[PDB]
RNA sequence: UCGCCUCCUAAAAGGUAACGGAGGCGCCCAAAGGUCCCCUCAGGCGGGACGGAAAUCCGCCGGAGAGCGCAAGGGUAGAAG
RNA sequence: CGCGGGGUGGAGCAGCCUGGUAGCUCGUCGGGCUCAUAACCCGAAGGUCGUCGGUUCAAAUCCGGCCCCCGCAACCA
RNA sequence: GGCGACACACGUGCUACAAUGCCCACUACAAAGCGAUGCCACCCGGCAACGGGGAGCUAAUCGCAAAAAGGUGGGCCCAGUUCGGAUUGGGGUCUGCAACCCGACCCCAUGAAGCCGGAAUCGCUAGUAAUCGCGGAUCAGCCAUGCCGCGGUGAAUACG
């Protein structure tokens, strides 16, 4: 690389929801990150949060 | 809507000829005006010709057709456009 | 801090701070603090990092949000449209649903008023 | 405002009760 | 150099790939070569300062200034000079494609609003994938106090895999979620 | 119409007429000049946020149909670009 | 066939020379004042610029042909 | 079934565009008129609409009843916002044989136009105009913001 004009691209420590991720080689050590996802929410481990009124009404 | 616990309301001059169809083994075509009615379970599959105020339109009933008065789907009047 | 989707709120209130999510307000919000048990009048410009992340959690993991609930509700009408339920016709071809008069005013259902020519 | 219904204010004016106003 | 993914692609991908497909020699292995991001801002045209302040944000995520893409003919429909800049180009590779990659899947994807999945189908025939992305915020280093306006890329990912089911299968185990 | 340039007429050297067929010139460039190093096109097919036939990117295919300030002709990437 | 000027919202006229951006009066439409209509006042709409091709990055605008329009001219014989 | 159609045009209105204001807690002060085929106190379930029960009164006896503005304390900090409550999704509740067409109401989500309205133009001279609640007729329910009444606080200004 042209020595000079790079960001400096020190290993860090990054954060999510879930524990902590691990590698992050990063410019900018230690920063925090609302969701990653290896979680089993969102996604992976899939989840979810016609249907209705044959139930409801169906003696009443 | 409909009151829960009171019906739900389908016209019984009307659900007796569908448990007369659904649970007998004839299964064909019908012809209400009981636009007032609610729906299957029952019915789904079957044809009624429902009335709009003038004459019997022909509906196909699925399971999408959860509780929907018989109405929602012969409408009342003619517009298209222009 | 972030929430659903990102929606980041910030310094206003926290009780307000949720009404600023879609799918949320002043009810669905209010009764989330004391699941959190947290002050409302606090600000989530200061907030322990640690009761954020009851929030961010509880709410995304509680129920339908503002991108899956959105979601919800689009597919809920061409659920209508398509089928060919009158309720659903006032949206196939862009009217008014539930009830009123239509000689007068829907300018917010209806679009903004344009005229054309009188007898 | 006398049309908020989730107001208390909104609720005097429709003349209903509600969680926005009990008796 | 020790970078995860560099790890991980080595142990774990390429076994279950050479056992997947059955290659002869060590480098028919799909290996993965030069991800190129590209942010087209025709948004900077009148403004030179958008270029600036774009490209400081795109090297706080890929550790390398951008190169300037200018305007290859002039067009008319859109302003347009035939010299302008329209937008930031970098290539990156080898370790720091793999830093970058790395990040991107942990932190960036996840943080994309709704998220139901990359869709499998921007395989271009001769098995490299590129996909393009909307804001900016979506990576650690952008704090949502120094946006001065949302603005995406474009993302090419070269592969010397031949077809693209391999190209498929040595970015999935390399952890790209599909569809 | 009147001088200069390009094509054809022009009969495979040159030259060749008509109130024969068609177009340009009366400038421009301090880089659009010298040199040294590097690079290679138009177009098509696939892929890709805001990008639409064509703003940018990535892939393969592409021997010149692109470009060469301006008209045409000749020439030209093994460069004149 | 000869020279010259032109063709632009429904009418009449700018804009074209000097490429980027279509304007003015009237009419038309919606609403006012009026018992009512006109006048008057407040808003609005409305066009590919004869046409085909070329030029340029871009054409009402520059170029060629065609087509209608007005004007001038056809003298010695 | 329609009278409830919707490219559009006008009349009378309601609710607003906010800080003399919005919200929430606590706390007051009226009149008129209705109601034993009804008005429902008080208890219980229910966020609530409402549903159970149930006491009283043919009613200056019992009930609709909370009057609201106001008052007190506090929250919001000028933001298309805790302004504003239009549109739409979902869940219910009661009337009624029945609520798709085409009902009222409660709850959860949604928060739209709107930052005092061109030419124009209306009402009002005193307890009036503004602003705030309340009752009644019709009436199963109700599209009432309507109509007829009731009291609360309470201006401005008329040279001519
Ligand atoms: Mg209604
Ligand atoms: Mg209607
Ligand atoms: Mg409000
Ligand atoms: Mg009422
Ligand atoms: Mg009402
Ligand atoms: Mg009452
Ligand atoms: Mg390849
Ligand atoms: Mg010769
Ligand atoms: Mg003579
Ligand atoms: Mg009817
Ligand atoms: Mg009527
Ligand atoms: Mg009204
Ligand atoms: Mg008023
Ligand atoms: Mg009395
Ligand atoms: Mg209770
Ligand atoms: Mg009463
Ligand atoms: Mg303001
Ligand atoms: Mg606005
Ligand atoms: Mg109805
Ligand atoms: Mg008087
Ligand atoms: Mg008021
Ligand atoms: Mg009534
Ligand atoms: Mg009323
Ligand atoms: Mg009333």
């Amino acid at each position: 690389m042209k020595e000079g004009i790079h960001p400096k691209l020190v290993p860090a420590r990054i954060i999510c929801g879930c524990g902590n991720v691990i590698e992050t080689y990063s410019t900018k050590p230690e920063i925090y990150v609302e969701v990653c996802s290896k979680c089993h929410p969102f996604y992976t481990g899939q989840q979810r949060f016609v249907e209705r009124f044959q139930r409801r009404y169906g003696d009443s | 809507p409909r009151s829960l616990k009171k019906g739900v309301f389908v016209d019984d001059h009307l659900l007796e000829k569908v448990l007369e169809l659904n649970a007998k083994g004839e299964k064909r075509l019908i012809k209400t005006w009981s636009r007032r009615s609610t729906i299957v379970p029952e019915m789904v599959g079957h044809t009624i010709a429902v009335y709009n105020g003038k004459q019997h339109v022909p509906v196909y009933i699925t399971e999408n057709m959860v509780g929907h008065k018989l109405g929602e789907f012969a409408p009342t009047r003619t517009y298209r456009g222009h | 801090a972030r929430i659903a989707g990102v929606e980041i709120p910030r310094n206003k209130r926290v009780d307000v701070a949720l009404t600023y999510i879609y799918g949320i307000g002043k009810a669905r919000a209010k009764e989330a603090l004391e699941k959190t048990g947290i002050n409302p009048a606090t600000r989530v410009k200061d907030l322990t990092e640690a009761e954020v992340v009851r929030l961010r959690e509880y709410v995304e993991n509680t129920w339908k949000l503002e991108g899956e609930l959105r979601a919800e509700v689009a597919a809920n009408i061409k659920r209508l449209m398509d089928i060919g339920c009158y309720r659903g016709l006032r949206h196939r071809r862009g009217l008014p649903v539930r009830g009123q008069r239509t000689r007068t005013n829907a300018r917010t259902r209806k679009g903004p008023r344009k005229t054309v020519a009188g007898k | 405002g006398k049309g908020d219904r989730r107001t208390r204010r909104g609720k005097i004016w429709r003349g209903t009760y509600g969680k926005y106003r009990p008796r | 150099l020790d970078v995860a993914l560099k790890r991980k692609y080595y142990e774990e991908v390429r076994p279950e790939l050479i056992r997947r497909f059955g290659y002869q020699n060590v480098w028919e292995v799909p290996r993965l070569e030069k991800v190129v991001i590209n942010q087209g801002l025709g948004e900077a045209k009148e403004d030179a300062r958008i270029l600036e302040k774009a490209a400081q944000e795109l090297a706080l995520i890929t550790g390398q200034k951008p190169a300037v893409t200018r305007a290859k003919k002039s067009i008319s429909n859109f302003k347009l000079r035939k010299g302008m800049p329209i937008g930031l180009r970098v290539t990156l590779r080898r370790d720091r494609m793999w830093i970058f990659l790395e990040k991107l899947l942990n932190v960036a994807l996840p943080r994309i609003r709704d998220f139901r999945g990359l869709n499998p189908n921007s395989f271009d025939g001769r098995g490299n994938y590129n996909l393009g992305l909307r804001e900016q915020l979506i990576f650690p280093e952008i704090t949502y106090d120094m946006v001065d306006a949302l603005r995406g890329m474009d993302i090419a990912v070269v592969t010397t895999a031949e077809t693209d089911e391999e190209a498929r299968a040595l970015l999935e185990l390399l952890g790209f979620p599909f569809r």
